[PDB]
């Protein structure tokens, strides 16, 4: 007559996976971006403070 | 973005190298105008009892 066929239901797990902030952008974002103006700006200390040594 | 902050921080050292080398140029030509003012005042004390 019968036996087993088909069993369980509470049972199951989940992975989880992760986006993350939009404003990050681009790894310039303050304090990165600027430092290719402010090298011109601290090579220009270094001239006009060369003008001051001389 | 990491080269020109290597750029930077060169720059920078040099700057305070060289300025503190400044800072220590001025130090030592106003210690010696201190000692030529001393000697100039023995020239003037000189002078004044030349002209008695």
């Amino acid at each position: 007559e019968v036996e087993a066929a088909i069993s369980d239901v509470g049972g199951q797990q989940i992975f989880s996976q992760a986006l993350l902030n939009a404003n990050r952008r681009g790894e310039a974002k303050t304090a990165l971006a600027e430092v290719q103006a402010r090298h011109q700006e601290l090579l220009k200390l270094e001239k006009s403070m060369a003008e001051l040594t001389q | 973005i990491k080269f020109t902050k290597q750029s930077s921080v060169a720059s920078t050292r040099n700057t305070l190298k060289m300025a503190q080398d400044a800072e220590r140029a001025g130090m030592n030509t106003l210690g010696m105008l201190g000692h030529q003012s001393e000697q100039l005042n023995n020239v003037e004390g000189n002078l004044d009892l030349m002209k008695v």
